[PDB]
């Protein structure tokens, strides 16, 4: 038990971490790509919405 | 000895994150528009459960959709025209979960009996029952028509066939009790909220635990993926949700409000994935903003505790249960 | 003294269907109202409407302008629905009271026993007998009296005053009245003495660790429908076994007290979380 | 097209018949739900009488119970669905006021405090079976073990005025002492949405099912009667 939980740890520590202004840059730039097929956001005509 | 090692290799995670940080997700998306007002009103009603409402999965065709109740029924829709399709009884009467098959061939099922239950559309008799699990299972995600990932309260996610109902892989690691889960868009990993206040990254290949969030305060209730898949969201009943990076390995934003005290019940994204909707106990759901964490609009039609909600795969329609017995279908 | 006068007629009006409108909206707007036990009181709320808008507005021009220009087809219309009107409400406070009866004396069978359809059924057929007592022995003229001042009153066009025999006047009050007092009456006996027994059990088992609501409750609903409706009943036997002791105008002030009746139902029957919750968001 | 239109409704039709005859049968049938301390004796109760369910009919009214022996924790996640249920059923072990298993009666009494004070469980009544009374009285009589060694409160309590002894006094004063520390637990932190209902019970009692018929009756009793603001 205690041993298998020391190599866990050191197993999770040696991986490569990148800067958080690349992840929320890349998380910006892929919402603001996908963003017109977004029917919640824009709503779409009644012609084309099923539901009503 | 053993527990000294432990110790200093946890300041040695926490050392490193530090210095990741150059700055907030907030600063960046200062300049970004905000999203404005959303307004949404409700085009269906389905009616026909005689008790309340636990689970509910859209189907892929965004057409059907199916959903389980306490009074042991689980009954499939037709969202558009409101018409019932089928309506399997079940042995137990105690259901906490249900699952729809990306074909549409196949329908699972489980509960307080820790038996998953698969049961045949295209033939509806019940087809296989899996057990093995000491717990009451809480979550089950189909990974095609012949594997399914299963989360219990025994502590232990497992993968099961389902042609021989025997467990290729068991994952282990959890404290507490699991109670929900979320599959990747390629299906590759998973993620899973516990009652240890901690989420984990699984491998389904490999069946290892990759990395380790522990950054919320009380049992979590929620997951879902970001639509990107780089990132994930919780809820948990501290009235707080929370956005995880997994290439950052740390919280990126909080989403929290001075009015809310009541716990979270579930989350989902949009299509895009610039909206949050989450559900709550104080009987309505709200949406949030993922880039900014500022509310924009409220779902207020219902009567009970809210417990399931679910967004469709072309994301034109939301759908929400609620204790009182009701589904209804958001626009 | 008529302006003072249709200032106060004129408020009755008013109270009586708005709050009767505010029941009727309030339980068909929202789902989780629409019970079994509430199709009684939207029965009851329409009746009281349908009174507050039919009888009282005519009978108080009637009374101000002391002649009737409408003729002599609607005096009698208006006569057969001023008594369908009376007649449907009381009767309706009867259903209620054995509701709560069978819910509380059997509780094991209630839901068997009670059922949309089944409360449908009983609902029109209150309303069938209400019917049948108003328009069918008014309409054919079996109520008409004998005496040279009811011929007159007949014969004459601005005239429009109530003279009946003594046969419908005794079947019509005992048939309004006296049938659901005294059902009502056994009803509440029987539901006091089970509410005085589990307030004794109780007592029994935690008294050292610790009967005015009841009390309270039954004693406004049975003394509000009484002092409303008691003395006219009495006035109608009275006036008819004697034609000397009792003139018009008590007759008319204890009818309109009657008439003031329906304006309290909502006070009395809803007064709940719910309601309330319902009104709130209105 | 117009075709297809027609077959939905056809289906709907025959679903939703169906649904009205399940809906006369769980309306008729009242739910219990069972629980225990450990080491109570519960299994023997039902008996004589990951989920196990029974069902039993007594005078053409239709009970069905349930116990839950899957699931071992001292966290209870589970423990919200069962807020629609006509009553619990608690089982405790009266007679280990000696057995540190810190004893077992102090770990029952807990369990009832934290069943009795929870956010969904707030209008629920408890059926309390204070079971092995026979096991109580003799090891009482043999006077090796006494009640206020381990609970020191025994030391100033007396028999109450309003008894119904059966024997010698020293039975009747733990039971009633035994019980009391229920009901102080009961009635502290209810605010009168719901009773506790608590029985004495044997090895050799046939007339348990005639106490729970009893006190479902008077808690839909109660709860009409409290509706209706006449209580
Ligand atoms: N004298 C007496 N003995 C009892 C009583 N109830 C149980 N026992 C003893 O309990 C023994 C059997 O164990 P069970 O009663 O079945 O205990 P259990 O069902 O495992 O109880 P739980 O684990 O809490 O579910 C019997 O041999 C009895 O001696 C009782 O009411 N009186
Ligand atoms: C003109 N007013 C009428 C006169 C007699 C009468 C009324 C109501 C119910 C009855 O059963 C009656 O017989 C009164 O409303």
């Amino acid at each position: 038990q205690a041993r298998k939980l020391v190599e866990q740890l050191k197993m999770e520590a040696n991986i490569d971490r990148i800067k958080v202004s690349k992840a929320a840059a890349d998380l910006m730039a892929y919402c603001e790509a996908h963003a017109k097929e977004d029917p919640l956001l824009t709503p779409v005509p009644a012609s084309e919405n099923p539901f009503r | 000895q053993l527990r000294q090692e432990a110790e200093q290799l946890k300041n040695q995670i926490r050392d490193a994150r530090k210095a990741c940080a150059d700055a907030t997700l907030s600063q960046i998306t200062n300049n970004i528009d905000p999203v404005g007002r959303i307004q949404m009103r409700t085009r269906r009603t389905l009616r026909g459960h005689l008790a309340k409402i636990y689970a509910m999965h859209w189907g892929t065709d965004s057409r059907l959709l199916v959903s389980a109740s306490q009074d042991g029924k689980l009954i499939i829709w037709d969202s558009y025209t409101t018409n019932k399709v089928h309506a399997i009884p079940l042995r137990s009467s105690w259901v906490m979960t249900c699952a729809y098959a990306p074909s549409g061939n196949y329908v699972a099922c489980g509960g307080l009996d820790n038996i998953c239950s698969i049961y045949n559309l295209k033939t509806v008799r019940v087809s296989r029952e899996l057990a093995g699990h000491t717990g009451y299972l809480s979550c089950c995600r189909f990974l095609d028509d012949n594997q399914i990932v299963t989360s219990s309260g025994d502590t232990t996610c497992a993968l099961w066939d389902i042609e021989t109902g025997q467990q290729t892989t068991t994952f282990t690691g959890h404290t507490g009790d699991v109670m929900s889960l979320s599959l990747a868009p390629d299906t590759r990993l998973f993620v899973s909220g516990a009652c240890d206040a901690s989420a984990k990254l699984w491998d389904v290949r490999e069946g290892m635990c990759r990395q380790t969030f522990t950054g919320h305060e009380s049992d979590i209730n929620a997951i879902c993926f970001f639509p990107n898949g780089n990132a994930f969201a919780t809820g948990s009943d501290d009235a707080t949700c929370r956005l995880f990076d997994l290439r950052a390995d740390q919280e990126l934003m909080t989403y929290s409000h001075d009015n809310i005290i009541c716990g979270i019940t579930s989350v989902s994204f949009s299509k895009s994935g610039r909206l949050l909707l989450a559900g709550y106990d104080d009987f309505n759901c709200n949406v949030w903003d993922a880039l900014k964490a500022d509310r924009a609009g409220v779902l207020a039609g219902h009567d009970n505790r809210v417990s399931c909600l679910g967004v469709t795969d072309d994301g034109m329609a939301v759908a929400t249960g609620s204790w009182d017995s009701f589904l209804k279908i958001w626009n | 003294w008529v302006v003072g006068m249709g200032i106060v007629m004129s408020l009755i009006v008013l109270a009586i269907v708005f709050g009767n409108v505010l029941v009727i909206t309030a339980i068909a707007k929202f789902e989780r109202l629409q019970t079994v036990t509430n199709y009684f009181i939207t029965s009851l709320a329409c009746a009281d409407l349908v009174m507050g808008l039919a009888v009282v507005p005519f009978g108080a021009a009637h009374i101000l302008t002391k002649t009737w220009t409408f003729g002599n087809f609607w005096c009698e219309f208006w006569t057969s629905i001023d008594v369908l009107c009376v007649t449907a409400s009381i009767e309706t406070l009867c259903v209620i009271a054995v509701d709560r009866y069978f819910a509380i004396t059997s509780p094991f069978k209630y839901q068997s026993l009670l059922t949309k359809n089944k409360a449908r059924v009983i609902i029109l057929m209150v309303w069938i007998v209400s019917g049948l007592t108003s328009f069918l022995p008014i309409q054919m003229h079996w109520y008409r009296a004998t005496h040279q001042e009811a011929i007159n009153c007949y014969a004459e066009e601005t005239c429009c005053d109530f003279f009946t025999n003594q046969a419908y006047a005794i079947a019509s009050s005992i048939v309004s009245f006296y049938v659901p007092l005294v059902i009502m009456v056994f009803v509440y006996s029987r539901v006091f003495q089970e509410a005085k027994r589990q307030l004794q059990k109780i007592d029994k088992s935690e008294g050292r660790f610790h009967e005015h609501k009841a009390l309270k409750t039954l004693g406004i609903i049975m003394g509000t429908f009484t002092l409303c409706w008691l003395p006219f009943f009495i006035v109608n036997i009275v006036h008819v076994i004697q034609d000397n002791l009792i003139r018009k105008e008590v007759y008319i002030l204890l009818n309109w007290i009657g008439y003031v009746n329906s304006g309290f139902n909502p006070l009395i029957y809803c007064r709940s979380p719910d309601f309330r919750i319902a009104f709130q968001e209105l | 097209q117009r075709n297809e239109e027609k077959a939905q409704r056809e289906a709907n039709k025959k679903i939703e018949k169906q649904l009205q005859k399940d809906k006369q049968v769980y309306r008729a049938t009242h739910r219990l739900l069972l629980l225990g301390a450990g080491e109570s004796g519960k299994s023997t109760i039902v008996k004589q009488m990951g989920i196990f369910e029974t069902k039993f009919q007594v005078d053409k009214v239709n009970f069905h119970m349930f116990d839950v022996g899957g699931q071992r924790d001292e966290r209870r996640k589970w423990i919200q669905c069962f807020n629609d249920v006509t009553a619990i059923i608690f089982v405790v072990a009266s007679s280990s006021y000696n057995m540190v298993i810190t004893n077992r009666l102090q770990e029952a009494l807990n369990l009832f405090k934290s069943i009795w004070n929870n956010r969904w469980l707030r209008t629920i009544s408890v059926i309390l079976f204070l079971n092995k009374q026979d096991l109580l009285a003799e090891k009482v009589l043999a006077g090796k073990s006494k009640i206020e060694d381990y609970f020191p409160e025994f030391a100033r309590y007396t028999t109450p005025e309003d008894a119904t002894p059966e024997e010698d006094p020293r039975v009747t004063r733990a039971k009633y002492f035994i019980r009391d520390e229920f009901l102080r637990i009961s009635t502290a932190s209810g605010d009168g949405r719901h009773y506790c209902y608590p029985h004495f019970t044997c090895a050799v009692d046939t007339e348990n099912i005639r106490r729970v018929f009893n006190d479902c009756r008077d808690i839909i009793q109660r709860m009409h009667l409290r509706q209706y603001e006449l209580l």
